[PDB]
């Protein structure tokens, strides 16, 4: 995998590639790593394929449930904590699996990795795989606060392309999603393949 | 059982026209020792349908235990109804499965053969639940040795008779004489008929050892 | 160990060394390894000291309890399937290999081996223990369908003697105990009494 | 494993009068690209090529041990080297080396001089020839790669249609490994000619 | 591998499959296994397959030197000596289960010759993953001093039983037939196994590929 | 943890690394140079195992002197990196393999500018750009962004800078300063030694 | 000490359409080195509607079978309908998840039709991480049969092919030419291929012969 | 890898921690704070493996505030350590250890500043000055050199300054920036983060 | 194997089984374990096949070089010694027992062991091979001291027999071979010709 999300002043942007791999072999390239848990709040996909899907799942019921007893929508870092204690029991069991949780709070824009380790911290940009190293370099580089809505989305955008040039694990498609006041919006679905041949120009 | 004791060898089973027939040698060895040269290893469930198991010789009088009772809980009722070969088959790989879960296995492989409805039945079963049905069957070296001769036998000619089903176990047994260095001369013959279930006594097969001489 | 069993028309005869080894060293030179559990009912005790013993004790117990409720003589078939229960429940755990040998109304002289596994099965004579490896030649050779109680004692004692000659895990004594319908009677073979087969070379 | 440490493909295809040889340009360690143009075909006598595939060392170092041999022996006969001689040559270098064998399984493809036949073979790491009137392929995508290889080729082709099948072949199957792709060489070789083409491929 | 060797009447019948795996892969469906030793001998192989080859190759070598100093047809068992003894040294590193068979002044010889370096003088021998199912018809069919035809038919039929019985063997069967008059190399004597007619039409149309660089170099 | 960079131009060779010399967890040197004068004209950065770095450079260095004594010239670029490869592949199974991850950087009379990666394994390979350590992850993405063939010396080496920059913000490791290199036509030219 | 795992081969394929759903595999049950049977089907039907595939472990794969059974009467006379292909997709997921641990050993392709008729194929792995696609390969021989898809399918790497929809007689040959290659090459292939397709009236079969050895 | 320094004074508690966050080898957090509020006058300085740190922190961190709820009045210092001490100690061999090292600082209203030293043994000791992590081996000499009793705050910043300047000369991990906090007799107040 | 060797006053007897194992599987069914050296030298072949025949086919070379240089017949003990040296000498590489049997017109009939650890010993008769451990009770019992050389013959055919029956890496057919001043004959007991003993339990 390479996953990213960055906060800025415009809201949370939210990029995943779409690769699967079982060793060497390829198993996916249209897997659909960011989930969407409610329609403000998102959580990505990085690590053991089933161990992401079904907590990830699991909070997606936690968070309706809470949604229902209390009728109002949960913060985004009590969606983080119930994860962060739900991994935590079992640790050192075999469960393999780094997530971002973005959303739009009370507190406003909201952003926290949570590990299968244990790890809980919020931040105002993460990237997270086997291909974060590299999306980290060309993130930074190009990352203002004050970037435009529009060259927000590049710069996503050209971090997981770059991290599937570099990384064996990491291809397929670029996924963006956009995470503002009135709730997340799904941006655009490109192909690598397509992606190659528009930097080139 | 993690680690077996007395074991038996190749189980033998083809199906003809009629019924089933199964054989087995009436050896339990112990490691390269052949300790208890009279043991039978075939055993009747009931009246449509018989046992042979390979492997550990403890973990299969457990199983003749269990069978046993259960054969005798049905006839205790006297509804109409008894299982089918199928059935006990079925019941095996529920068994054999949930010891292998259990990280405690029976140490076995069982060949179920039996005579129900016109149709006759041959089932395999492994330590772990791996279950199929086969025209023909062989566990332990007679998948290496007898399987092949009866396949080859069962290319040319699909339905057999009786007689022809049991002159090929003779041929099968012989094979397994010379090339198991785990086997008796000494089997057990079992057939399931619509008349029933019937094991028969002693038999020993023929050997030549006229290869002997022509080394040089 | 060297343990054997040998059933006759009135009854049965049974026969252990007197060696118990932890390690390279004798522990206990004398042992008598053939231990009651009821009237009648006898067993040969090889493996773990330990672990024989407990499951002993225990089949002791259990047939007693039995045969008192049922108000009947213990049959020796019963408790060889007492000593099988344990022995193959707890495989895992025990190193015993048993032989169940007695006598009873219903069925007379009977001998059922119990090995490691747990399997149980009657047989005409049995043999176990380390020692009984060296023994099972003699013992295929000499053996004759129905012998006399006399001959059996002989029978048992030779085969022990060739077992304790050879095996450095078994010695010192041969124990005999002879079980028929008139009860138990027991004997020892001291040095002398034990049958000389001569060191046989140049 | 050894050979999974670097990736990489090579395959040989036999055509009407002709033989396809391409491989992919990937050089990597482990799970990091480092090189998108690296050679693993390399040209032993005009008509004749060889392709390594496994460990970039070994990659490298036959290639130039085999080519030492080679010099030295179209210079002492005075000829060119046969397809059927170079894979003997091949297999004596790698079998020197039984107990420790060069991690790379090669493979052979071109014409035969004079006779202008077509021929290809791949080896083990220890030298075992193997000649076929279809495809040789090595790689660790060799399971793909067979699968794209059984289903399209064809008995007879000429060099276009034959370069349709090893290009296709080869792109599909390395599509589908983690460690194999970014650029995909080929080199069709015939009597009078020689077509090297690198393909529009994937490069992720 | 499947291989056999069984003596008849007039002299030996040597079987082989022809298939080579890598892993669990078939890695050669038409592979020779049955090796020139000299003009009289022949040698069947199984195991590493290049050990195969090379052995095979070196001990024809020296029989070839030998023959030529003597200046008689080689026998058998200097053939099985040189195997013998150059595996034994190698202490079963270089993995050659082997066939020998062929026919001397001597008369008609044939041994199974292991990794280890251990040789058997039998009338009949199998060697291989597929070797026990290909013994079971040696043991079922075999009688002494088969006529020429017969000896072809129970060999073909042992590597057949390898064949559709072990994982490890395919493909076709190989047979030598040996004797005091004649030598018969049969490669393809049975094709038991055929790949199914294509039924969809996948032909690479030209120009389907897209193309970032040609170079086009003329010769000779 | 060590680290090496090299970027190609049209007419030149920018190389650069740390200063930083460490055991267990101690600076114990802050001045430390990882590159190696081949030729006039020839860099050679190593960079690995504690002691098979200056061993395995070293003598490679004085071999490549002993040809310029030898026969009055220098060894191009291109030979110099199949020379240090042979001598790696060598020992590679041999009883003492050096455990050496290395850069050449050569500008050659007739072919230009030069810029090879090697593996401790000896695996050679022609580069536009190269990076060595655990550095390179986090690097290597900005050079594949960033860069054209056509790429001038003084904006090689605001890209440099930008790589260098990143590893302060993202590396864990402490690398403050690192030894900056030019070769051309002219020869080896020191820049000022960038420090944060 | 014991392994409670045994691989017995076997590969399953499916592909999706637009009225009909294939589900394919071959009929070899293998272990070691020698075969079992060669009449194994290794696909299998679960309603009017779907259809399930299983390949590896065969001990777990009749165990997972007789568990999704079970579990399909149990929401039958819960919920009073029949589960739909996605509801079982879903529901296997779990079950597989259940098993995280002590993983069944256990590649499933489901195939069949979704609630507007169309064909549907979803893939799992041996822990339950699942997605729909439109053809998928599972087994000892996907490696082989996957690449040849995604060209002919999925027209990928090819310059200029309209996109032509998927007909049922094409998918049928493609699926025969596919396993037929694989018998080339993979061991645990061979003997036969069995073919399920699913469409508006009921499920049907066909069987073609492969290699023998 | 994590840092922590506490420094006692006659009438006040220093206490100070870097702000990283670190995932094998990059820096995921630029401002991770390590210290827990437990009462108005008692820190927490956490430390040591992923997911156990802020696991057992908050747990004792909730279970104060429990304390301060049930009674109106708020744990000592020691009463505070002790309680830590007893959690991690019933832990250490039980099913789940917690691989924590900490740093307890508090004042009380009787027997003024205290710093307490635990391992993740959970071995509690008292000290004038502590230190965790890597740092801790180059940083304890120098506190063992110019500490006094009678340090005043304005001197025992300058005295920690020292500390964490050797980090960035000597130390081979980057960390940039570090938490300042004192505890005295008007709680716990905020200084001004160390950076360079 | 099993592997057998008697002694009388005119010269020996070998006896030995023909199953050879690779595991579980007998690779030959028929085998001649006894390998001639010499005229009136013969040894019994036990352990590893491979290992054995070429220490056979050695001091076949050594021997023979041996009984030209000296022009004499040569000794049994000299083609044991020979035995002796390389069984020694290459102790942790080999996996051979060899018991030399043979003649010698200065000693008569010897038998030797070289069991595994390569020490040398004259025996008046030996067993070896892992079957021979089943048979010491009765090798021990049986043995009687001057038994002609039809009694030998029995014997040892009496004592395979009984080891070919209940260990699993014996069996298939005994070879039996007669050393005497007169030469070497050699018979073979095949199925029914091989010494009957019932099977009897119950
Ligand atoms: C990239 C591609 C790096 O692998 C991502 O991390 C990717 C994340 C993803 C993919 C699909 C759905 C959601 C998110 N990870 C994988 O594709 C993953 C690689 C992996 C294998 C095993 C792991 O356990 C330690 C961890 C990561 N691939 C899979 O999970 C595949 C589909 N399944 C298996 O390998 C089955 N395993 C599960 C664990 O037990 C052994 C069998
Ligand atoms: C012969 C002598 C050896 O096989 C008999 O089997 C004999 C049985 C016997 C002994 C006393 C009373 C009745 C019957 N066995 C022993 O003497 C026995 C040897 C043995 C040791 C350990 C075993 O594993 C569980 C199995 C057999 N010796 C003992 O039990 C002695 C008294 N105890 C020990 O050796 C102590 N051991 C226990 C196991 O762990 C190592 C230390
Ligand atoms: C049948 C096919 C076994 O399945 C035969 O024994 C056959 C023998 C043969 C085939 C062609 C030509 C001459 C003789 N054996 C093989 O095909 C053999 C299988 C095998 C693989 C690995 C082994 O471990 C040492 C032993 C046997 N296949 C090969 O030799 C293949 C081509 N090479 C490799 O797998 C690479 N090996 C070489 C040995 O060292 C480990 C890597
Ligand atoms: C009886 C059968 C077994 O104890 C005999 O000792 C017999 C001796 C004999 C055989 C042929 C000709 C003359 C005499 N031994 C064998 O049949 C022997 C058993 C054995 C195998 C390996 C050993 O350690 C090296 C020791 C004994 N069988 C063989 O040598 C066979 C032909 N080869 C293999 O089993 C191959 N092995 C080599 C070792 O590693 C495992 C595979």
């Amino acid at each position: 995998t390479t996953t990213l999300a960055f906060k800025f002043l415009h809201g949370v942007i939210v990029a995943a590639d779409s690769r699967a791999t079982a060793g060497a072999y390829i198993a996916s390239q249209t897997v659909k790593k960011v989930i969407e848990i409610n329609p403000y709040l998102l959580g990505t996909m990085a690590g053991g394929a089933a161990d992401c899907s079904f907590w990830e799942r699991l909070l997606a019921r936690q968070c309706r449930i809470y949604e229902l007893r209390n009728k109002e929508r949960i913060s985004v870092a009590a969606a983080s904590k119930l994860l962060a204690n739900m991994v935590y029991q079992y640790k050192g069991m075999g469960l393999s699996m780094g997530t971002m949780i973005c959303g739009w709070d009370k507190r406003g824009p909201g952003l926290y990795y949570v590990d299968s380790e244990g790890n809980r911290i919020s931040g105002t940009a993460f990237s997270v795989g086997s291909g974060s190293v590299y999306a980290y370099g060309v993130m930074d580089r190009g990352y203002s606060y004050d970037l435009k809505v529009e060259e927000a989305y590049d710069l996503a955008r050209r971090a997981i392309y770059q991290a599937t040039y570099r990384d064996a694990y990491s291809g397929g498609a670029v996924n963006l999603y956009h995470v503002r006041e009135d709730g997340w919006i799904r941006v655009s679905s490109d192909n690598v393949a397509d992606l190659h041949d528009k930097y080139s120009s | 059982t993690q680690n077996p004791m007395v074991t038996g060898t190749s189980v033998l089973g083809v199906k003809f026209d009629g019924g089933v027939v199964i054989a087995a040698d009436m050896l339990g060895s112990y490691g390269s020792l052949a300790r208890f040269r009279n043991i039978s290893r075939i055993m009747r469930v009931n009246d449509s349908t018989m046992l042979g198991a390979s492997g550990d010789y403890a973990d299969f009088q457990y199983l003749k235990q269990v069978l046993g009772q259960m054969v005798i809980d049905e006839e205790l009722l006297g509804d109409g109804h008894s299982y089918s070969p199928r059935a006990i088959h079925s019941w095996l790989t529920r068994a054999m499965y949930s010891r292998r879960s259990k990280m405690n296995p029976l140490w076995n492989t069982m060949v179920i053969g039996g005579y129900a409805d016109g149709e006759s039945f041959l089932g395999y079963v492994d330590m772990l639940g791996v279950a199929y049905e086969a025209p023909s069957l062989a566990t332990g070296y007679g998948a290496y040795l007898a399987q092949p001769l009866l396949r080859e036998v069962l290319e040319k000619q699909p339905v057999l008779s009786q007689t022809e089903a049991r002159e090929l176990v003779e041929r099968c047994m012989r094979v397994l004489y010379y090339r198991d260095a785990r086997s008796y001369n000494r089997f057990q013959i079992a057939t399931v008929t619509e008349k029933g279930v019937e094991i028969e006594g002693p038999l020993s097969a023929q050997t030549n050892w006229d290869i002997a001489h022509m080394i040089s | 160990t060297t343990i054997m069993a040998v059933q006759f028309n009135g009854g049965v005869v049974l026969g252990a060394d007197s060696r118990t080894t932890t390690g390279s060293y004798i522990a206990n030179r004398v042992t008598d390894k053939l231990t009651p559990i009821h009237d009648h009912i006898f067993c040969c005790r090889s493996g773990s000291a330990a672990d024989t013993q407990a499951v002993a004790d225990a089949v002791t117990y259990q047939l007693g309890f039995h045969s008192i409720e049922l108000n009947e003589p213990p049959l020796v078939h019963t408790a060889a399937s007492l000593f099988k229960e344990m022995c193959y429940r707890y495989r895992e755990d025990l190193m015993a290999g048993i032989i169940i040998a007695g006598w009873d109304p219903q069925e007379g002289g009977q001998v059922y081996s119990v090995p490691m596994g747990g399997m149980m099965v009657r047989q005409s004579f049995a043999i176990g223990g380390s020692g009984s490896s060296y023994i099972y030649g003699y013992v295929d050779a000499t053996y004759r369908e129905g012998m006399t109680k006399d001959e059996c004692l002989q029978f048992t004692a030779n085969a022990l003697a060739l077992a304790m000659e050879r095996d450095g895990s078994s010695g010192g004594v041969i124990r005999l105990a002879a079980i028929q319908e008139s009860g138990v009677e027991r004997q020892v073979l001291l040095g002398d009494q034990i049958p000389k087969f001569t060191i046989a070379t140049l | 494993s050894i050979m999974s440490y670097n990736g990489g493909a090579v395959m040989a295809m036999k055509g009407k009068n002709c033989v396809a040889i391409a491989a992919d340009r990937r050089f990597g360690i482990q799970a990091q690209m480092v090189t998108t143009d690296f050679q693993k075909i390399f040209p032993m006598g005009d008509r004749l090529y060889i392709g390594l595939a496994g460990l970039a060392t070994d990659v490298q170092t036959v290639a130039q041990r085999l080519k030492f041999r080679l010099n030295l022996y179209e210079l002492k006969e005075g000829r060119q080297i046969k397809p059927y001689t170079l894979m003997s040559m091949v297999a004596n270098l790698l079998y020197e080396k039984r107990f420790g064998p060069y991690y790379t399984e090669p493979v052979i493809a071109g014409l035969d001089p004079k006779t202008f036949k077509p021929f290809i073979c791949s080896l083990d790491l220890i030298g075992c020839p193997m000649v076929t009137d279809d495809f040789v392929v090595s790689g660790t995508c060799s399971e793909q790669m067979y699968g794209m290889c059984e289903s399209l080729w064809e008995p007879n082709m000429d060099p276009e249609h034959l370069f349709e099948t090893i290009s296709q072949a080869m792109l599909n199957a390395v599509d589908r490994d983690a460690v194999s792709g970014m650029g995909v060489i080929v080199h069709v070789i015939e009597k009078d000619k020689i077509t090297t083409r690198t393909l529009k491929a994937r490069m992720d | 591998t499947t291989i056999a060797g069984v003596v008849y009447k007039d002299g030996i019948v040597l079987g082989a499959d022809t298939r080579a795996t890598e892993g669990m892969v078939v890695a050669d469906k038409n592979c020779s296994k049955i090796h020139f030793i000299s003009p009289n001998i022949y040698c069947c192989g199984a195991g590493t397959a290049a050990d195969t080859d090379m052995t095979t190759q070196l001990i024809s070598s020296n029989l070839e030197l030998h023959s030529l100093t003597t200046g008689r047809l080689p026998r058998v068992v200097t053939a099985n000596r040189m195997l013998k003894q150059m595996l034994f040294r190698y202490q079963g590193y270089i993995g050659a289960a082997l066939v020998l068979g062929g026919v001397d002044v001597t008369g008609p010889h044939l041994y199974s010759i292991y990794p280890h370096g251990s040789t058997d003088k039998l009338p009949y021998v199998t060697m291989g993953s597929g070797s026990l199912a290909a013994m079971a018809v040696f043991e079922d069919k075999f009688r002494p001093d088969m006529e020429e035809e017969e000896a072809k038919k129970l060999v073909s039929e042992a590597i057949a039983a390898g064949i559709f019985n072990d994982l490890g063997s395919g493909s076709n069967i190989d047979l030598c037939v040996i004797s005091k008059s004649k030598l018969d190399f049969l490669r393809p004597f049975s094709v038991p196994n055929k790949k199914g007619t294509r039924l969809g039409r996948y032909r690479c149309e030209k120009g389907t590929t897209a193309v970032l660089t040609e170079k086009v170099t003329p010769l000779e | 943890m060590e680290y090496l960079i090299g970027i190609q131009g049209p007419d030149y060779v920018l190389v650069a690394s740390d200063r930083v010399a460490a055991s267990n967890i101690v600076q114990m040197k802050d001045d430390h140079d990882k590159m190696f004068k081949m030729s006039e004209k020839i860099l050679l950065l190593c960079v690995g195992e504690a002691g098979d770095t200056v061993q395995f450079a070293e003598y490679i260095q004085k071999n490549v002197q002993l040809y310029k004594m030898r026969n009055g010239y220098e060894l191009s670029p291109t030979a110099a990196a199949n020379f240090t490869r042979r001598n790696l592949a060598d020992c590679l199974r041999s009883r003492t393999p050096y455990h050496v991850n290395l850069l050449l950087a050569g500008y050659d009379e007739h072919e230009g500018p030069a810029l090879y990666y090697m593996d401790y394994l000896a695996a050679l390979a022609k580069a536009p750009f190269a990076a060595h350590g655990y550095g390179a992850f986090l690097t290597l993405s900005i050079l594949d962004r960033y860069y054209t063939p056509t790429i001038s010396r003084e904006r090689a080496v605001e890209l440099l800078r930008k790589c260098l920059e990143e590893l302060q913000k993202r590396f864990i490791l402490n690398l403050p300063t690192f030894s900056v290199r030019v070769i051309d036509k002219d020869g080896i030219h020191n820049l000022e030694n960038i420090a944060f | 000490r014991f392994s409670p795992y045994a691989f017995n081969g076997g590969t399953v394929l499916a592909i999706a359409g637009e009225d009909f759903s294939i589900v394919a595999s071959d009929t070899r049950l293998s272990e070691g080195f020698s075969i079992h049977t060669r009449d194994s089907p290794k696909c299998y039907k679960l309603t009017d509607k779907t259809v399930i595939g299983c390949s590896g472990f065969h001990g777990d794969c009749l165990t997972l079978t007789k568990i999704i059974e079970a579990r399909l009467k149990m929401y039958k006379h819960s919920n009073n309908k029949a589960m739909t292909t996605g509801a079982i997709a879903a529901m296997l997921s779990t079950i597989l998840y259940s098993r995280r641990f002590f993983p069944y050993y256990v590649y499933n392709i489901i195939g069949g039709l979704d609630e507007e008729g169309k064909g549907a194929v979803y893939s799992f792995d041996p822990v339950g991480s699942y997605q729909r696609d439109s053809f998928k390969a599972g087994g000892s021989a996907s490696a082989m049969l996957q690449p040849l898809l995604d060209n002919q399918v999925g027209f990928k790497n090819m310059q200029n092919v309209e996109h032509v929809p998927l007909t049922l007689d094409r998918a049928m040959r493609l699926v025969k030419d596919v396993f037929i290659s694989a018998a080339e090459r993979d061991v645990y292939t061979g003997d036969a291929l069995r073919i399920c397709i699913v469409t508006k009236e009921g499920i049907r079969e066909e069987t073609v012969p492969l290699r023998k050895d």
